[PDB]
């Protein structure tokens, strides 16, 4: 029916309303300190004041650190931006990695924004172009003007167009009786189809078919926006959507990140702050999810002690699992989770716990219920076994095997026999390692 | 359409920095550095054109110089093919003798089949009827320069954004405008300027960024909508005679 | 065609209830390894989840990758099956994780149906109508069957595809209205006044009866990739095959994703996952693997299988040594299939279908020889003395190949450890590690 | 004439199917190695295998090269050899395993069959007529085109389609231009100017090709020889159009780009579908790569990879190394600098190291290719310096001997000329321990 993929099960922090977490609520088994702390900060970045705060989840491969910051995403509702992100995506071959950090900052900064368009459409009636005394002259233009008749649902207007904008008016290909789009902002057109008016089973060019448009020809429509600042940022660099030369140029040339200078972005904050005072635009501040932050070298730590220092800053979230390990660039420091103490800091460490045995079987009970299997009390206790004895993940990616060879031999439970059989099949970490040491050709 | 961030610039820098004028060498350096001391000028280096005419076979011989002179769009736009004469250094590879036979080859074709695979895929997996999926959110005009109280300004500005053989180029003339240009006033063909050299989209769909309504989404979204379509098919396929009954 | 290493493999060779046969489908033996092939080629059959990364390991040869397209060739057709090696992935052009994620988005498949309608017509009267320029074209387009006639309206592609492939307002042609495609089949009117210019040998086909238009619904499978590269810019269709796809951004992927999710919604198109299969996984940084960790849990991810020769060795970017060369970040989320090493007899069914594979017939002796040569040295080698075997063999002009042949192969070409023994008593004439050698004999 | 080093040798020397001949085709001993080397060159002949790698060792001057290279002297020039250098697979452009790749496709041929009708001569008469009921609001509503043709002892008019007239007026075509027409297609172009019309004016850009022979018409069966990348490069990159990215691509500098698996699956299936008609015939090569031990390990790790396809030609891999590290890893000893898993997946050839004879022998072939004259008593002195010092160094010290000689005006080398030149020429022996007994800084 669906697809699920180590994870979904997770709808959200699954708190009461006094901010105290239940056991088992919203896919999640204990964890009770951290999804509190989850729930404080869900609260401060829903408070929508504060900028430049961090916080660091530490603990131990499979102890639901990626899986709270998936569960804070969906307890923010997808509102907020959330952007998920690697330690690994910043190094990048066509910019700077402090570049790449600066961008991913503002690419978790949205904006909601009621812009007003003005929009002239209609079905194109006649078409009719006035040439220029001296084609030939060097400087100016082919013809003059273009007559353009615009007729919707009663109303009908004549237009008399600049050659800009029929310049982008026969970029489009249109004709007569065909349905324009003419949004006056940009001076962008859209051919929005031929028209039913006439006839429809003679064409070729698998055209499709819409009605006049209902309204007069000349409107003013309130559309609601929801960008980032980074957005504006590449706009800005990269201007497209415009009726000249560099306007056209812009979208052939090939696409590349460039270093955003630090100007337009006070510009761009200026005319966002300038929206805003006017009542037209809001601002909403999100999260920024850097899984594996001990994958960074010094640099990308260095120039995030000034990030977190911006006026602008999102609340950045990073996820560790090393408990005293060298920070990568460097050759003496050591630092707890990889993380150098100049930021360190400047955190907020969330301890994340490990589970117990229990705790591992309702796990396997969760994800047996999602991924729509049924399983024996016998092969849920060897599973709780295999979930204390190897690893959580490896008892979790063994329930579908054993779902698969159950439905090989016409069976809808899983009994312990399929999980011996997957035993013999499939090996964990400790058993090929085991087999690795006793080998005769690096096995 | 005005881009909403303004740079401004004193008169000053632009007056005696760009601008030639009396107290200023921008003209003589100009001069100096592309007219005089070209090393494609035939008045002081007749040999080196010489020899760059054996080499590529150029008919003329200050085509050097023009082509140093001129940017790179002008010089994209009105290239034109003319002769060269065999008894030169330039010659044909294998890539290009390829090319130049498959022009006008038409299907079934050894040649033309082997030198087409990316339209064999373009017709193969159905691109010309395939909805577009991604629009950028914000669209944004080159940044406006105002100087306050300059009109030479203004108008270097609207030359350079506004150019209209640029304009030309990235643009069609209109078939009526092409007939009373050819006919009712004598300009022939070669005489035209050049056109159309704007690249075609793949689709419709991805010829703008403005998506309408979809109405494939507007039905799909309401399931008794979904259902009644579903059975309406086969009561068309039937010839039968329907009525539906509504309260809102 | 040629053949290759892994020509003679042709499926996974199994039962209904996932039982392997110990000669079936070219694969002889292993038959755990084949049944945990067989799991995951069910797993993915069913698509129902996503994101499971699968270690192949075990000694060189053993048969990895040959397990790999087994499972590649019982996939079969209409699925995504992207196989890489692991130097690839280092770019010039393109991150390494740019490059993870296109090979992660090159194995998730999207069926699109499409509705297409066939018109299929003796044309009588073709009317084109272009400007002075050439540019604008428009026109009328007169086509008929036995039982209806009926004229249309040209676009610019339509016009553009009528004039390649020269009709001559007679020939049978059959037009598809979605993909574009001009087709003639032949000429029936048989004109008798003709320009003699061209060399036109047209077939005598008959003019269609019936209906003119026919109705019909296609389906045809892309990739998330390519998506991807056609909504990234104006020009994405030649970055399909230019490869000019540097660092797509992340709006235009979940754009995308949502595109795709609308589409699926809706009942237009339907989402089939794939495999993805990194030969040489331990040529990767731990950029990469860190990469994996969390690429693989996200919805949109396929079924990930890497193959590992090597022991516990270091790992790239490191400076620890790891089991199978990765960290156990990445082994915690993977189960491992153990591939085993070969005895006498699976050497001698792998020779035998080999020679049947090279259509080389070997003698019973010759057989036992490459078999005994296999044991002491490794079953490759072996095997690459099989084809020139059977070249010394109709050098000798007998269609037969002897003891006598392979064993000129054998004293003319070495093994590894026949080389490096006659290299290490012969080390004056070999530069050696420090560049030191003694080129002149006396 | 010019020799570099080589060009005494041309091919390997075989007698029918059997052994090397001793001295035959510029080679001296080495005869099991001309042995493997001719059973490989008939492996490659019968054009069966896909994806076989060879690799010859020894010490530095033995022959690997020279045996490379008489492998190419016997494949012929119709079948592609590709010579290169591990150096030259790292590239600061594009990615060192698509260049790898590039090098793999450009080893493999093609043999395109093609039967062309066309027409060719001076243009003596040229003119459009109009209809019998021209069409009102036009000007020269043409019916047909009337062009005559004329070559040598060939006169013919003939009828034309109206709409060639449109591309007559587009190619400049007059009266006395001579004209290349294609039969199927049309599309007129001008070649130039018969030779009876060269001197009607005094200045004239115009060039003046004579009056082509033969027949107007003509079916030539012409028969095309393209690699594979040649196809790839080509269809990469977009075909004649108008759009202004075309154009400019076409002014700025070609940089290499990672050209894709898709278009190379595409160009693959089309080359399958047309070597299934008949038409297209395929033939594989060889390439070479010499010092191979200088590749990086994620190289031979795309080797790995990329000798298990359909479509590797035979690599020819040759080195000098013993037990050396591989370069990009720290603690392995691998013989010849190459890693034991691409070790298992080629054949390891030994070449022998030469005697006194063999030196006299080389010598002398090389001072007679040279055309130069040498005595007996220097030949044993040459054989004795080749012996003690470096047989390259006596190939070298061969043209010095010849202009100290013709210095002295003698068309013989006489021993006090051999004892000059070895005065004046130091070997690397010499050199060596001027270097060891110098405080100079020497
Ligand atoms: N409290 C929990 N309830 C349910 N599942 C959990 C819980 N904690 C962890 N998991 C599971 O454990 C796995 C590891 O969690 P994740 O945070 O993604 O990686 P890690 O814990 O190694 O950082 C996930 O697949 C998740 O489904
Ligand atoms: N079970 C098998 N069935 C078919 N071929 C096999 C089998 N085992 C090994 N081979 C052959 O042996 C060779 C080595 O296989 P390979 O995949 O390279 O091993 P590895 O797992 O070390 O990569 C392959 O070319 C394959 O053709
Ligand atoms: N068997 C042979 N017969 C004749 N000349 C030879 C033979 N082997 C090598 N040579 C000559 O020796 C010279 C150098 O040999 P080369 O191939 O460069 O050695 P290597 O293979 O070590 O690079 C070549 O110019 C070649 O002409």
């Amino acid at each position: 029916v669906t697809r699920t993929a180590a994870h979904t099960h997770i709808k959200g922090l699954g708190l009461d309303e006094s901010g105290v977490a239940k056991r088992v609520e919203g896919g999640f088994v204990g964890q009770i300190e951290a999804r509190e702390a989850c729930g404080v900060i869900v609260d401060l970045i829903k408070a929508k004041k504060m900028s430049g705060r961090a916080i660091l989840l530490a603990g131990g491969p499979s102890t639901g650190k990626t899986a709270l910051a998936l569960a804070i995403s969906q307890e923010l509702g997808p509102k907020v931006p959330f952007c998920p992100l690697v330690g690994s995506e910043l190094y990048s071959v066509e910019v700077k990695k402090t570049e790449t950090l600066m961008e991913n900052f503002r690419r978790a900064i949205g904006l909601r924004i009621k812009e007003t368009k003005e929009v002239y459409e209609g079905e194109v009636t006649e078409l009719t172009p006035e040439d220029a005394e001296n084609p030939l002259g060097g400087y100016g233009k082919t013809i003059s003007h273009v007559i353009v008749g615009l007729k919707s649902a009663k109303g009908t207007k004549t237009l008399r167009l600049d050659p800009t904008i029929y310049e982008s008016i026969q970029r489009e290909k249109v004709s007569i009786g065909d349905v324009i789009y003419i949004e006056a902002n940009t001076g962008a057109v859209k051919r929005v189809g031929r028209s039913d008016a006439y006839a429809t089973e003679f064409d070729l060019e698998t055209e499709e078919y819409v009605p006049l448009p209902k309204g007069e020809v000349h409107k003013k429509k309130e559309i609601v926006q929801d960008v980032t600042l980074h957005d504006l940022d590449v706009a800005n660099a990269r201007p497209q959507g415009g009726q000249d030369v560099i306007s056209m140029m812009g979208q052939l040339l090939k696409p590349k990140k460039t270093e955003i200078t630090e100007k337009l972005r006070q510009e761009v904050n200026k005319v966002v702050a300038k929206y805003i005072d006017q009542g037209v635009a809001e601002l909403i501040p999100g999260v920024l999810f850097i899984d594996e932050v001990n994958m960074l070298d010094i640099e990308i730590f260095t120039y995030l002690n000034k990030a977190l220092e911006s006026n602008i800053a999102p609340v950045v979230v990073l996820a560790s699992n090393r408990g005293m390990t060298t920070v990568r660039g460097t050759e003496d420091v050591i630092s707890p989770h990889g993380v150098p103490p100049d930021l360190i800091d400047r955190l907020l460490i969330v301890r994340t716990l490990p589970y117990d045995k229990d705790e591992i079987r309702t796990i396997i009970e969760r994800r047996a219920t999602v991924e729509r299997l049924q399983v024996e009390s016998s092969a849920l206790d060897l599973l709780a076994t295999m979930g204390t004895e190897t690893s959580l993940r490896y008892a979790l990616q063994l329930l579908a095997p054993c779902g698969i060879l159950a439905q090989t031999s016409n069976r809808k439970e899983i009994v312990v026999n399929d999980v011996n059989e997957a035993k013999l099949l499939f090996l964990d970490a400790k058993r090929s390692t085991k087999i690795l040491e006793t080998s005769a050709n690096y096995l | 359409s005005r881009n909403p961030i303004k740079y401004s610039l004193p008169r000053l820098i632009y007056e005696d920095l760009i601008l030639p004028n009396y107290n200023n060498d921008v003209d003589i350096a100009n001069k100096l550095k592309n007219v005089k001391f070209n090393i494609f000028n035939p008045s002081t280096n007749y040999e080196l054109c010489l020899f760059l005419s054996k080499l590529t076979g150029e008919p003329s011989l200050n085509e050097f110089f023009r082509v140093s002179t001129t940017p790179l769009l002008k010089r994209v736009i009105e290239r034109t093919n003319g002769p060269k004469n065999t008894d030169s250094l330039s010659f044909k590879t294998i890539t290009q003798e390829l090319l130049e036979v498959t022009r006008n080859a038409p299907s079934e074709g050894v040649m033309a089949s082997l030198l087409n695979v990316e339209k064999h895929a373009y017709e193969r997996e159905y691109l010309n009827c395939i909805q577009r999926g991604y629009h950028p959110n914000v669209s944004a005009p080159p940044v406006t320069i105002e100087v306050l109280g300059s009109s030479h300004v203004t108008n270097s500005i609207n030359n350079e954004l506004f150019d209209p053989l640029i304009s030309q180029a990235l643009s069609d003339i209109p078939a009526i405008t092409q007939y009373n240009m050819h006919v009712k006033k004598g300009i022939p063909v070669e005489d035209f300027p050049k056109t159309g050299l704007f690249p075609e989209p793949l689709n419709k769909n991805f010829s703008s960024n403005i998506s309408m309504p979809s109405m494939d989404r507007f039905i799909t979204e309401s399931a008794k909508l979904r259902k009644l379509d579903e059975l309406l098919v086969k009561l068309k396929s039937e010839g039968h005679r329907v009525l539906i009954y509504f309260q809102m | 065609s040629l053949i290759a290493a892994h020509s003679h493999i042709t499926g996974l060779g199994l039962d209904e209830n996932l039982q392997p046969r110990p000669t079936s489908e070219g694969m002889v033996g292993q038959l755990q390894a084949r049944r945990a092939a067989g799991v995951i080629l069910k797993m993915v059959q069913n698509g129902t989840i996503a994101g499971r990364a699968v270690l192949v390991a075990g000694p060189p040869s053993t048969g990895k990758t040959a397990l790999a397209m087994g499972v590649s060739q019982s996939l079969g057709k209409d699925v995504p099956f992207t196989a890489i090696a692991g130097s690839e992935i280092f770019s010039l052009e393109l991150s390494k994780t740019e490059a993870l994620t296109q090979a992660f988005r090159k194995s998730i498949g999207i069926k699109i149906k499409e509705e297409t309608e066939l018109i299929e017509g003796e044309v009588v009267e073709i009317q084109i109508d272009r400007s002075i320029t050439g540019g604008h074209k428009q026109g009328k387009l007169t086509i008929k069957t036995t039982d209806m006639e009926t004229i249309y309206e040209l676009g610019n592609k339509m016009i553009d595809g009528l004039t390649k492939e020269k009709v001559l307002a007679g020939d049978v042609i059959s037009i598809d209205k979605a993909s574009g495609k001009i087709t003639k089949l032949g000429r029936s009117f048989a004109r008798s006044r003709d320009y003699d210019a061209m060399g036109a040998d047209t077939r005598f086909v008959q003019c269609p009866e019936g209906e003119l238009q026919k109705r019909k619904t296609v389906v045809h499978t892309v990739s998330l990739h390519e998506i991807d590269v056609i909504n990234s810019r104006t020009q994405g269709f030649l970055a399909l095959f230019t490869g000019d796809t540097g660092e797509i951004r992340s709006e235009v992927r979940d754009q995308i994703n949502t595109k795709v999710a609308e589409w699926k919604e809706e009942g237009k198109a339907e989402i089939v996952p794939g495999v993805l299969f990194i030969d040489e996984v331990h040529m990767l940084d731990i950029e990469c693997f860190s990469f994996i960790n969390r690429a693989l849990e996200d919805e949109f991810a396929p079924i990930v299988m890497m193959a590992t020769n090597r022991g516990v060795s270091k790992t790239r970017g490191t400076n620890y040594k790891s089991p199978h060369g990765l960290p156990l970040d990445l082994l915690d989320r993977s189960i491992i299939i153990t591939t085993k090493s070969y005895n006498e007899q699976e050497i001698k069914t792998i020779l035998s279908i080999r020679a049947q594979e090279e259509e080389v017939e070997l003698s019973s002796d010759a057989l036992d020889l490459l078999t005994k040569t296999g044991v002491e040295t490794s079953l490759r080698y072996s095997s690459n003395l099989i084809s020139v075997a059977q070249q010394i063999a109709m050098k000798r002009k007998n269609n037969t190949v002897e003891v006598e042949d392979v064993k000129r192969a054998y004293l003319l070409f070495l093994d590894s450890a026949r080389s490096v023994k006659y290299v290490q008593e012969n080390e004056s004439q070999y530069i050696d590690d420090q560049g030191n050698v003694q080129i002149s004999i006396a």
